[PDB]
């Protein structure tokens, strides 16, 4: 405390720093990297926050503004009267349902200021999620004209048909638990 | 005593 | 009828009004007092009647087997502080002889004590041995029980004492010694804390006990795991809230302990935990610690399930359930109740806690402060000599009883007086 | 008519001593005690010991039906009486004291996990299976 | 969203999946007993947790002498003149400096944010 | 019909039973005689849309009581005797409550 | 003046609520000097 | 002693009117040891009993069943832990307890009750420990002490009129920390109590005197307002070793 | 380090031990330097 606020993050210094430095303390009370730009960047405000986006851990529970599980029997039921739309669209020529189609609906819904400020798209956080996690998690993104920023996330469908599993017809982790977990995997652990 | 910059 | 801009004078007055009363030391004095007279006679209500019998084995027959002796103190005394000479003879002890002969200035303590003695021919017989002198407890200076108490200056100066001095202290060994107040933290309140480091996000701490009549605190800790730590159900569950119970090795799930008081449904559960069902955020919360305690759907089962991490564990399968019921009553929220039905109240002040513990990890209450005075207490000389004397007591009791399985076990006879250690309390 | 102003006044009767102690039998509103279907009872001591300081166990129509136990109340009424105000063909109110309070909670008729069972399976805590099916096992 | 209860033994029933008719169910674990979802949602999670804290101010806070009041601001319903405004008082409440009121004078409670 | 059957003659019947919390001034005074077969008489005013409950205390146990009612529908209630002749019996259910203040 | 603001000089005098806040600046700088004179050693002994 | 956090000794702000700030030890022990301010009174302790008694006789039902029901039932009434039920009025039964505390029929003056009204909770305690001051009431903008109590203070002696009387006239009150975090005090009558630009009109308490908060010690150093902090603590440490 | 459009001449960390696993013991020894130096001369204070 009473160190002058050049910048706004703090950094140990006196005696405890002193005890950091001298202990060789592998964790130290606050570890910072100072950044330097090697090209325009440096000079433009907007490219350097560019690299600051590049740079800083972003989640998706850091842009996702509420999540909820819906158990919807058909694609085309549409339980949540919003999708009905696009869920249409998405199924007009219907991808990766062929093997079927998962019950259980992940509605995640993500705050459109956290996306802007990230810069984040919904190309590339769907991308994120169906490449990692595989073929097993089918994401339906909106566009970003709608007012609601949706990704629609079901489990997979050649597990939810059983025929590509085979062994035994046993549910492992239920359905519905299996997506919470994987709900918190997404919100801890995505890494976008 | 005297602010925050300077001495409690 | 008001006292406008005249008021520098009307506080001092009211002020000296005060000081006038009572003085600078009167907490001090005023402990010591209801200590004493108060304390030491719980102390003496409040320990067991000493229950004796001679061993069956050592005698043959049923006629005399069990001598029951039972022995009961029945009311406290104490003497204005009084030294016994090498004569024999007593004399009044004045404080200030007391210090250049380096004494101590102490009064003696004499208790009637009743001995009912059951021969098993129905013919108890009941004799009291009044004003039986148990010890000598230290009397702080100018208190109700001090010879100074009472005295005008003139009297006092008479017995080269100072008017002008305050009391309070003790005069132990001709040395003046005082006791000074011990800050600790309040008992019977249920306080949440978040502990960085620990495994759990917030723990609730209840360090309750019964008036002080005796443990002087049975903790009990209700605390939500962190979720921090990562997997597939551990992740899917999120925080789980377990306890930490007094007398038990490790923790126990609360829902377990909830149904070990006898509410087994998980609706009764949530009510006491949850007063308002309509609250959605609260049900999600508890919800996890329920899954956790799916398993065990009896209080019979439960109950074993705390015998089984219990410090001692139990051969029998009954024992450990009687271990862990006993164990329930007494220590675990002992200020509550301790015995009979209880359990009841038992189970709302633990939903309370947990219900606390709920809000703080909700935020919507804030998180106690430990260095907040309201939430500290200061043991005065009462408290402190209270604590002493029920040790010292328990102690005396103790050597009784040893004494006394001596001569029963022979059969001859007990005698009180020689079995009490005036040693032991003094 | 007369019930909008309607006055009943009745006199009180409180007998020294009845041959039959009065208690206090309380259920839960979230239970929905029915008596329509309690053809029997059986009201008894509790054998937990495996008597007037015990629990009481309540099994209604034998066992097929719920289950009951009832513990009295261990708050004593020091400074409280109850009493109980029953219709009479002489039309005074008969007034008698409360022995005991008993709150009765019911036990399902489900099947029960044994214990050692139980432990079992509390030594697999991370029970990602679902437990339903565990509980159907059983 | 919200939690329900077992109409048998009263216990906390749990989603299930209708395989044949594709339709939610909450059964008990410990017993037969089964019941369809009306809801359809079953989990939400809110992680911004924006909530409308004039759910959580009692009415009675309105009898606080250590809160400041106002004159300035009147009721909607009764339009008094006192009512007593204070900060979120809650932990975990983001960054909200947010004045509540609370109108004084009896049994109104009427509460709103400026 | 065996030792442990509880007569459950009363909750077939009906039998409403009222419920009320009285002071020990007042029982005390009842238990100094308890054997005259009279305490006191309790009298009930209604008018068009609200109901008063009242107690007066006998002249001889003396050398007004107003009732307050308390709502039954959260907690289901029944009165039941154990009788000397280890006949359980239920006398009936409880209908309303009451509370007996000072005056 | 709520959160400690003294406006009084010394020679004007501290007003009681101000009084007791500049007792809890003080207490701390004496808590600092107390506490810093130990870790302080430690080190000086270590790099000796 | 040993342990170097900077948080057990710091001059807490519950502090105020109960222990010195300026004298605490210097060394190991900054702010470990304290000592009482001068007007500051330690609980001795009492029976619960008769404040149970009288809860139950006011309303205070206990095994109701599931009545809290989102606190609809305001406040539930604690004691010395021991949650003994329930009232549906709080106000009511607060002022009832102010009124009993001054009248001292179940309520000594040391008896402590803070209804907190968020979280509605009334704690109700003593438990022997507790340290209070004394503290004027005030009733509406007026203190409740008036010329005839300060005339008949004033002729102490051979009128036989002292604190108590004070006391049970219900002119001052002892307020612990507890209760001190429910309560708006005035420092001054004249300058707080009346009518100005109004920053509280709910003032329901006056401190006696602010030089008050200061202990034995501490209350000898003349002009300490216009001294540096830590010269007070200075002094008291200096003034436990002169010569007299 | 190796992000685009980032110095690699002259970002650095606070850190000792990462400054060792990454760029070495030399690097070390004048981060340890800089930092030490830091530390002391931020009071304003001068060591040789
Ligand atoms: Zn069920
Ligand atoms: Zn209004």
């Amino acid at each position: 405390f009473h160190y002058a606020g050049v910048s706004a993050k703090n950094v140990t210094l006196g005696v405890p720093r002193l005890k950091e430095l001298i202990n060789i303390s592998k964790k130290p009370k606050t570890p910072s990297l100072t950044v330097f730009l090697l090209g325009q960047s440096a000079r433009d405000a907007e490219r350097a926050k560019d690299i600051l986006c590049r740079l800083e851990h972003t989640t998706l529970r850091k842009v996702t503004a509420n999540t909820a599980i819906y158990y919807d029997p058909n694609p085309q039921s549409t339980v949540v009267a919003e999708d009905q739309e696009w869920v249409n669209v998405y199924y007009e020529m219907p991808d990766f349902d062929v093997a079927r189609i998962s019950p259980w609906l992940l509605r995640v819904e993500l705050d459109r200021k956290h996306m802007t400020d990230r810069k984040l798209t919904m190309e590339q956080i769907a991308e994120k999620i169906n490449a990692g996690f595989g073929d097993d998690l089918n994401c339906i993104f909106n566009d970003d004209n709608a007012e609601k920023l949706v990704l629609r996330i079901r489990i997979m469908n050649s597990d939810e048909n059983k025929m590509q599993e085979e062994e035994e017809v046993v549910d492992k982790m239920d359905d519905d638990v299996f997506l919470r977990c994987i709900e918190s995997n997404m919100l801890t652990d995505m890494t976008l | 005593i005297w602010g925050i910059g300077c001495n409690p | 009828e008001i006292t406008p801009d005249l008021w520098q004078e009307a506080c001092w007055i009211v002020i000296s009004s005060y000081f006038d009363e009572k003085g600078l030391v009167r907490q001090q004095l005023d402990s010591f007092d209801e200590f004493i007279q108060m304390s030491v006679q719980r102390i003496v209500e409040d320990a067991p009647p000493i229950d004796l019998q001679a061993e069956a084995q050592h005698a043959s027959g049923e006629v005399e087997e069990p001598p029951r002796y039972l022995l009961k103190f029945e009311q406290i005394y104490l003497s204005k502080p009084t030294h016994w000479e090498r004569d024999g003879a007593p004399s009044p002890m004045m404080p200030n002889e007391a210090r250049l002969r380096n004494l101590t200035y102490s009064a003696p303590l004499y208790v009637d004590i009743t001995k009912t003695v059951i021969k098993e021919g129905e013919e108890q017989l009941q004799t009291q041995h009044q004003k039986t002198f148990i010890g000598k407890i230290p009397i702080m200076l100018r208190s109700t029980y001090c010879l100074l108490n009472g005295l005008t200056d003139r009297d006092l100066c008479e017995l080269n004492e100072c008017p002008l001095d305050p009391g309070g202290y003790f005069i132990i060994n001709g040395s003046e010694k005082v006791l000074i107040a011990q800050e600790k933290m309040a008992t019977n309140t249920v306080y949440v804390f978040a502990k960085k480091d620990s495994k759990y996000a917030y723990t609730g701490e209840c360090r309750s006990c019964l008036e002080n009549s005796s443990r002087p605190t049975s903790t009990i800790w209700v605390s939500m795991l962190a979720r921090g730590g990562q997997g597939a159900k551990k992740s899917a569950i999120g925080q789980r809230i377990v306890a930490t119970l007094p007398y038990i090795k490790q923790e126990v799930p609360i829902i377990i302990v909830f149904r070990a008081l006898g509410f087994v449904s998980d609706r009764d559960i949530l009510e006491h935990i949850i007063y308002d069902f309509e609250d959605p955020e609260m049900m999600e919360m508890v919800k996890p610690s329920l899954d956790e305690a799916f398993v065990i759907q009896e209080q019979n089962v439960a109950l074993n399930f705390i015998g089984s991490r219990g410090a001692k564990p139990g051969v029998t399968k009954e024992k450990r359930i009687k271990y862990a019921k006993e164990v329930l009553q007494k220590e675990m929220l002992p200020h509550v109740g301790v015995s009979d039905f209880c359990e009841t109240k038992k189970a709302y002040f633990l939903g309370y806690m947990v219900h606390r513990l709920l809000l703080a990890a909700l935020g919507r209450r804030e998180l106690d402060d430990r260095d907040h005075y309201g939430n500290k207490r200061l043991d005065l000389a009462g408290p402190l000599l209270a604590f002493l004397f029920r040790g010292m007591f328990k102690n005396l009791l103790k050597e009784v009883r040893i004494y006394a399985q001596k001569f029963i076990d022979r059969g001859k006879d007990f005698n009180l007086e020689l079995a009490i250690k005036t040693r032991i309390i003094s | 008519g007369p019930s909008s102003q309607n006055v009943t006044e009745y006199v009180v009767r409180v007998p020294k001593n009845t041959t039959k102690k009065y208690n206090i039998m309380a259920f839960n509103a979230a239970d929905k005690v029915n008596f329509a279907t309690w053809n029997q009872a059986r009201l008894e001591r509790d054998l937990s010991n495996k008597p007037e300081d015990q629990p009481w166990l309540l099994r209604v129509n034998g066992k097929s039906g719920r289950k009951f136990k009832g513990i009295k109340k261990g708050g004593v009424t020091e400074n409280t009486s109850y009493y109980i105000f029953t219709q009479c063909p002489d039309g005074a109110f008969e007034a008698f004291p409360v022995h005991n309070w008993y709150n009765f909670t019911p036990l399902a008729r489900h099947r029960t996990l044994t214990a050692e069972e139980a432990e079992e399976e509390w030594e697999r805590r991370n029970k990602v299976l679902n437990h339903f099916s565990i509980m159907q096992q059983r | 969203v919200g939690i329900r209860f077992c109409q048998e033994c009263n216990n906390m029933l749990y989603p299930k999946e209708d395989k044949e008719n594709r339709i939610l169910l909450y059964a008990c674990r410990n017993c037969d007993y089964q019941q369809e979802a009306d809801n359809s949602c079953i989990y939400v999670n809110k992680i911004t947790h924006e909530v409308d804290e004039l759910t959580q101010i009692i009415a009675d806070v309105s009898q606080d002498p250590t809160l400041p009041r106002t004159e300035d601001h009147p009721c909607q319903k009764c339009g008094h003149k006192e009512a007593v405004f204070f900060q979120s008082h809650s932990a975990r409440a983001e960054d909200a400096m947010r004045l509540y009121y609370v109108c004084t004078a009896p049994h109104c409670g009427h509460r709103w944010t400026e | 019909a065996e030792r442990g059957e509880l007569d459950l003659t009363g909750a077939k019947q009906n039998t409403g039973v009222w419920l009320v919390k009285v002071p020990k001034y007042l029982s005390q005074q009842w238990a100094k005689a308890s054997g005259r077969g009279e305490v006191g008489k309790l009298r009930i005013a209604k008018t068009q849309g609200r109901t008063e409950v009242s107690f007066t205390l006998n002249e001889d146990l003396a050398n007004e009581h107003p009732f307050v009612l308390q709502s039954v529908g959260g907690q289901t209630l029944t009165v039941f005797t154990e009788s000397s002749s280890d006949k359980l019996s239920l006398e009936g259910i409880v209908v309303q409550r009451a509370e007996c203040r000072p005056a | 003046e709520s959160r400690g603001f003294v406006e009084n000089s010394y020679l004007a005098g501290l007003t009681p609520t101000e009084f007791f806040f500049h007792a809890m600046g003080g207490r701390e700088g004496l808590i600092d000097t107390a506490v810093k004179t130990a870790e302080t050693g430690y080190i000086q002994r270590r790099l000796i | 002693r040993d342990g170097k956090l900077a948080k057990p000794r710091q001059l807490h702000n519950t502090l105020w009117g109960m222990v010195c700030p300026a004298e605490t030890p210097e060394g190991h022990a900054v702010g470990l040891v304290k000592n009482l301010a001068l007007m500051a009174y330690i609980s001795v302790g009492s029976q619960p009993s008769p404040i149970l008694e009288f809860l139950e006789e006011w309303s205070m039902e206990n095994l109701e069943e599931i009545s809290p029901a989102a606190i609809a039932d305001a406040t539930k009434i604690f004691v010395n832990g021991c949650w003994v039920g329930i009232h549906k009025d709080p106000e009511q039964l607060m002022n009832t307890l102010r009124k009993l505390r001054r009248q001292m029929d179940i309520i000594v003056s040391e008896v402590s009750m803070i209804r907190d009204i968020r979280e509605r909770e009334i704690r109700i305690y003593t438990d022997a420990g507790r340290i209070c001051r004394p503290l004027l009431i005030v009733e509406k903008q007026k203190l409740l002490l008036k010329k005839r109590h300060i005339d008949q203070l004033k002729e102490r002696e051979y009128n036989n009129y002292s604190w108590q009387d004070l006391v049970a006239s219900g002119v001052v009150e002892y307020i612990d920390t507890l209760e001190e975090e429910t309560v708006m005090l005035a420092m001054t009558p004249d300058d707080l109590q009346e009518k100005e630009v109004a920053y509280c009109s709910t003032y329901t308490h006056c401190e006696i005197h602010p030089s008050m908060i200061l202990g034995v010690c501490a209350s000898i150093i003349p002009f300490p307002d216009h001294n540096q902090s830590p010269r007070n603590t200075y002094q008291s440490a200096m003034g436990k070793q002169a010569m007299g | 380090l190796s992000e685009k459009d980032v110095d690699p001449v002259r970002t650095t960390s606070n850190d000792i031990v990462e400054i060792f696993t990454v760029l070495g013991i030399e690097a070390v020894r004048k981060a340890l330097e800089r930092e030490l130096y830091h530390v002391i001369s931020f009071d304003g204070s001068y060591v040789n």
